RNA sequence: GUAGCGGCGAGCGAAACGGGAAGAGCCCAAACCAACAAGCUUGUUGGGGUUGUAGGACUCCGAUAUGGUAGUCUGUUAGUAUAGUUGAAGGAUUUGGAAAAUUCCGCUAAAGAGGGUGAAAGCCCCGUAGACGAAAUGCUGACAACACCUAGGAGGAUCCUGAGUACGGCGGAACACGAGAAAUUCCGUCGGAAUCCGCGGGGACCAUCCCGCAAGGCUAAAUACUCCCUAGUGACCGAUAGUGAACCAGUACCGUGAGGGAAAGGUGAAAAGCACCCCGGAAGGGGAGUGAAAUAGAUCCUGAAACCGUGUGCCUACAACAAGUCAAAGCUCGUUAAUGAGUGAUGGCGUGCCUUUUGUAGAAUGAACCGGCGAGUUACGAUUGCAUGCGAGGUUAAGUCGAAGAGACGGAGCCGCAGCGAAAGCGAGUCUGAAUAGGGCGAAUGAGUAUGUAGUCGUAGACCCGAAACCAUGUGAUCUA
RNA sequence: UAUCCGGGAGUCAGACUGCGAGUGAUAAGAUCCGUAGUCGAAAGGGAAACAGCCCAGACCACCAGCUAAGGUCCCAAAAUA
RNA sequence: GGUGUAGUGGUAGGAGAGCGUUCUAAGGGCGUUGAAGGUCGAUCGUGAGGACGGCUGGAGCGCUUAGAAGUGAGAAUGCCG
RNA sequence: UGAAAUUUUAGUACCUGUGAAGAUGCAGGUUACCCGCGACAGGACGGAAAGACCCCAUGGAGCUUUACUGUAGUUUGAUAU
């Protein structure tokens, strides 16, 4: 569709075009949901164990003999029901990561980016540049924009200082053009992306 | 989508069944084994197509046949997908595995005249069925056998 | 992931003890005792649910009787005779109006004695 | 691990095209002066794994 | 989980091709020449030579270069490891013992990671981003130095090219392959070759063809693991958990010995750890003090239940009781204000819970009580349902880049789209059959595939506990023979 | 309601009563079948108590009514009909 | 949502829908003007269970949506106290 | 000064009967004021020991032999030395 086009001072140029089929589809609910659910998923470190009777200490002897003594028979001082003895399963280390079909990737991405246009929370800057990193120039540069929400601010590769200026702001996301995910697009309120970012984007999808 | 308000597709998930978990969920104590046997115990039951004793049928029934090492199997293709070609086109085994239409020629391709074909062709393949090679002809195309 | 006893399972045997208070010593201080007991209890009270009706039944029909016989008359007779006089007070209502208002019952008495003469 | 597959079936029957297993067929082996010549002969003929016996052993041939 | 192996049972189970990570090739023995010594050959040293489109010697020629190294406590240099330095920005207001909390105005951010501070701090402290730093010793990389390898063409007449070896018999063993038709490889025993017109292999064996050249040696990287050290991470545990061991734990304790093997964390912000007085021999209390709090007083945060005791609103000494429930006078009390609460004379009905059973109140089983802990889980596959994406197509695996992420590339490979037959083979048909007959299995009559999720199954301990036992190392004749 | 196709089972110790047989002794709360019911897995009413007999199938509230088997002198509701 | 009809005992067992526990993410909150926890109460829902108030307590914890499980005990002559 | 076995909770009678067929607890009847102390051992199929007898398990172990299959040793021959 069209995205009203800013200047970094804030006040706003010529709209921009981006293509439809990224930015113009219906986006897919569903599918969203499933990219969300994985990426969160594939997140997870998943170290965690528990040791079984076999891993306990000790526990080799027959407590007492089978029969005679009058008490239950036991084979180990570590059975599961014994204090401190193995655990009857319980955690044991995996992974979480599991990936879905390319075309459901690619939906999912589309499907998040073209929600945030049509929302109208997208906003296309014709170039974030600073000749020294200062959190409070990008900061004022969020307020001309009149940005107050969680932002997602996109750059292009090697717009080092505009990064390190914005990283630091607590509503603040930074992520370059090539890397971008449905989780930071999804969590972001805004999508504060630049020009160069956006062409980089349109030709990664 | 907002990470406060995912909703899954209806259907898409279900919730796991937990057995041994009291009376009323109807898979308390037994947890759905029964009462006493071979199949009521951990790691119980018999082994795949067990029957008790009596003669399995496998047993029952005898071995037939062999596997040729030199056994030749070929890629099937018919007039149905040679109609997806344009009049004069060069069917060729690289020309089908670019469309996609044959991804694994295992020992060649045979082609075969299930369907109707309708496009002049220049096919070639390791095989020909005798009608295929037929309608291929009198489609106004050729064969030839690589 | 670990999820410790915590505190459900004291919640859920103190709602078990609470409904047992009032109860012979173990069997409302100690939870076992407790629940069994309360489950008798509910068993018993689902039993007498039914029972108290037929019970108040029971004793609308033995004063119904006596307040008859006063009046020159079986329980049975009577009601036959409300039955044929087309009187639908139930024994409930007839039973208190033989306690309380005597007068009231002769009345009936003297409706049904009427009808099972005709 | 990968399920296995149960040689001895393998050998004995044949996946057909609508899902289900031919088969040979029993008493096939020997001691034919015991059975009659119509016994032999349409003993001669295949057959296909029942209904019962297939959803027993199925399991067992998924990969063939 | 295919080809195969297998009391052809249970089960066991490849390799090549293809796609990737990493990549590297080299030295002798022999012939031949020279030196040395002995006893023309016969041992040592040196030179020479290292192969299968056969190579080398040897004989001619021409070159005395060109490149390389998997060598060195050889130096120089750069970096890095082992201490560190620097590192922005807040005051008041309300509650409070205490401010970081509340309110008001501000300020910093290449630093809003984290930790501590009298409660929850971007701006109080330690830090963090960033910048900077090594006398000394390691380690790494480069540079140089030294050192070591490095030749082309042509002819074969002859010479050399690994012997008790290859191979064979017998007996075993390893190859997925259990002697089977059995290759290939290894061991023991015995027999025992050829050598370039030669030799080995291509799954018995022979012929042809193709591929290779054994009986000598060395060789980095990709791979496996973590006792340790450093910096971190966790939909990992939070004192019956987590290592057996958060605490002076492999300790106490037990055993002759091997060996077995515990319990046990928390005052308070700060000891400010109760001066002094009183009872008492002390212990322990009561005051008085500290403290916001002492019913936080060291058995010290919280302080449940069993169990014990005190006080009392109601009932109880003519009653036969699975102890309750239904009905109910009397008395007592006033709540989440409800057609209330406690107790209860008296009357009706009424043999616990669980397990296992045809059937249990059962005189069958289990529980003394309370508290805590304690049993269908995960991994890889199979299959079905449900869901999503795509659709006659679907889909990537390993691997590279990337934050231990997503994602991108990666189409090798897998499933489906054609079946039939043991097979050759044919093919919307095919097999049987003499048959264009019949019949079987298929097409007409089309949906699959990737992933998620759930049900069930398979391999795994596979829902948890329990044997008598078996086997392999060890420790025991201080008792006893 | 039946088929058929597929996912998931449990069940393979039954008991008694009536009826038809066997074994037994025309015994057994015996044993083995056929048949129907109940219990099993069914509370409630009657048979004093009494899983299998008779009546009858509890989703709940009622201090309402009519009945089944069985009963009506007292325990104990209803006829000293 | 309404009317009508019918149905709603239940072991093995199958199907469906839910309660509660710990933790993760997001959002929105609550706390020395007192969280969790403990205790008492005559409270609400059809059930598992949920609130509210008093007292104790002294620092963390709910709520909504979704996700993951060492997720629910009364019995094992269970283990420890 | 100070335990233990046992212990589902118990306000824990007799007779006859009933019942998983041998009842303190169920039915009918009878008896019995409440709490103890010293004695006895009829019952609680009393406690103690998951019966050793009996049967079962395609359990274990020790032993035997003209069970099967092996095997150490002993012996005989070929062959190498
Ligand atoms: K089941
Ligand atoms: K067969
Ligand atoms: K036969
Ligand atoms: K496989
Ligand atoms: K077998
Ligand atoms: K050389
Ligand atoms: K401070
Ligand atoms: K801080
Ligand atoms: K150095
Ligand atoms: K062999
Ligand atoms: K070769
Ligand atoms: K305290
Ligand atoms: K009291
Ligand atoms: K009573
Ligand atoms: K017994
Ligand atoms: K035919
Ligand atoms: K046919
Ligand atoms: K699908
Ligand atoms: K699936
Ligand atoms: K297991
Ligand atoms: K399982
Ligand atoms: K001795
Ligand atoms: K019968
Ligand atoms: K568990
Ligand atoms: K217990
Ligand atoms: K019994
Ligand atoms: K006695
Ligand atoms: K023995
Ligand atoms: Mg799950
Ligand atoms: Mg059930
Ligand atoms: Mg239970
Ligand atoms: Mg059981
Ligand atoms: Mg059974
Ligand atoms: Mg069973
Ligand atoms: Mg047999
Ligand atoms: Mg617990
Ligand atoms: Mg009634
Ligand atoms: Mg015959
Ligand atoms: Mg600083
Ligand atoms: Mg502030
Ligand atoms: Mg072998
Ligand atoms: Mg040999
Ligand atoms: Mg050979
Ligand atoms: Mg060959
Ligand atoms: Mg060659
Ligand atoms: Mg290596
Ligand atoms: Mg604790
Ligand atoms: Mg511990
Ligand atoms: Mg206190
Ligand atoms: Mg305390
Ligand atoms: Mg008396
Ligand atoms: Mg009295
Ligand atoms: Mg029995
Ligand atoms: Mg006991
Ligand atoms: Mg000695
Ligand atoms: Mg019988
Ligand atoms: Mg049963
Ligand atoms: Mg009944
Ligand atoms: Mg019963
Ligand atoms: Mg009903
Ligand atoms: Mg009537
Ligand atoms: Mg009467
Ligand atoms: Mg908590
Ligand atoms: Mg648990
Ligand atoms: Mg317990
Ligand atoms: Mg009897
Ligand atoms: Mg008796
Ligand atoms: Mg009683
Ligand atoms: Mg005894
Ligand atoms: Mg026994």
């Amino acid at each position: 569709p069209n995205v009203a086009l800013f200047k970094q001072d804030g006040t706003q140029n010529g709209e921009i075009t981006l293509n439809e089929e990224i930015f113009g589809i219906e986006p897919n609910e569903s599918v969203v949901y499933d990219a969300i659910i994985m990426q969160r998923a594939s997140l997870r470190q998943g170290t965690h164990a528990v040791k079984n009777r076999s891993a306990v200490r000790g526990g080799g002897r027959k407590p007492w003999r089978q029969k005679g003594t009058g008490r239950a028979r036991q084979g180990s001082i570590r059975s599961p029901q014994w204090r401190g003895g193995g655990v009857v399963f319980g955690p044991t280390p995996r992974s979480y990561s599991y990936k879905f079909p390319k075309k459901v990737r690619r939906l999912a991405m589309k499907s998040v980016l073209s929600d945030k246009v049509a929302e109208n929370n997208l906003v296309a800057v014709e170039g974030l540049s600073f000749d020294a990193p200062k959190t409070k120039e990008f900061k004022q540069v969020l307020a001309n924009l009149s940005i107050d929400t969680k932002v997602l601010v996109v750059l292009e590769n090697g717009n080092d200082f505009a990064a390190l200026s914005a990283r630091n702001l607590p509503n603040v996301s930074v992520v370059t053009s090539d890397n971008v995910s449905v989780l930071d697009v999804v969590s972001a309120n805004k999508v504060l992306a630049t020009q160069t970012a956006l062409t980089q984007i349109e030709e990664v999808l | 989508m907002k990470l406060h308000e995912l909703k899954p597709a209806e259907g898409s998930r279900q919730v796991r069944n937990r057995v041994g978990r009291g009376t009323s969920s109807g898979n308390g104590k037994t947890a759905g084994r029964g009462q006493k046997g071979q199949k009521a115990r951990s790691g119980g039951g018999v082994r795949l197509g067990f029957e008790g004793g009596q003669t399995p049928l496998f047993r029952r029934l005898p071995k037939r046949g062999f596997t040729n090492i030199n056994r030749k199997d070929y890629a099937v293709v018919n007039l149905d997908t040679l109609n997806r070609f344009e009049d004069g086109t060069e069917v060729t085994p690289v020309v089908l595995k670019e469309a996609g239409i044959v991804k694994n020629e295992k020992a060649g391709i045979k082609v075969l005249a299930d369907g109707e074909l309708t496009k002049k062709l220049t096919v070639k393949a390791a095989k020909f069925s005798k009608s295929a090679q037929e309608a291929i002809e009198a489609a106004g195309g050729s064969i030839e056998v690589i | 992931a670990r999820v410790k006893g915590g505190t459900v399972t004291r919640k859920r045997r103190k709602k078990v003890l609470k409904l047992a208070k009032g109860y012979y010593g173990s069997k409302h201080t100690l939870f076992k005792s407790a629940k069994e007991q309360v489950m008798n209890s509910y068993y018993y009270a689902f039993r007498d649910r039914r029972q108290k009706k037929r019970d108040f039944r029971k004793l609308w029909i033995a004063r119904i009787n006596a307040a008859a016989r006063m009046n020159g008359l079986s329980y049975s007779k009577l009601m036959h005779g409300l039955k044929l006089a087309e009187i639908d007070i139930n024994r409930k209502m007839l039973a208190d109006l033989a306690v309380n208002d005597a007068a009231a019952f002769t009345a009936l008495a003297e409706q049904a004695k009427d009808a099972l003469s005709k | 691990p990968k399920q296995k597959t149960h040689r001895g079936l393998a050998k004995r029957v044949k996946r057909t095209g609508g899902g289900g297993l031919k088969r040979g067929r029993a008493f096939t082996s020997h001691r034919f002066h015991g059975k009659t010549k119509k016994q032999r002969r349409q003993l001669r003929k295949a057959s296909m794994v029942a209904k019962g016996d297939y959803k027993r052993i199925r399991q067992q041939l998924a990969r063939m």
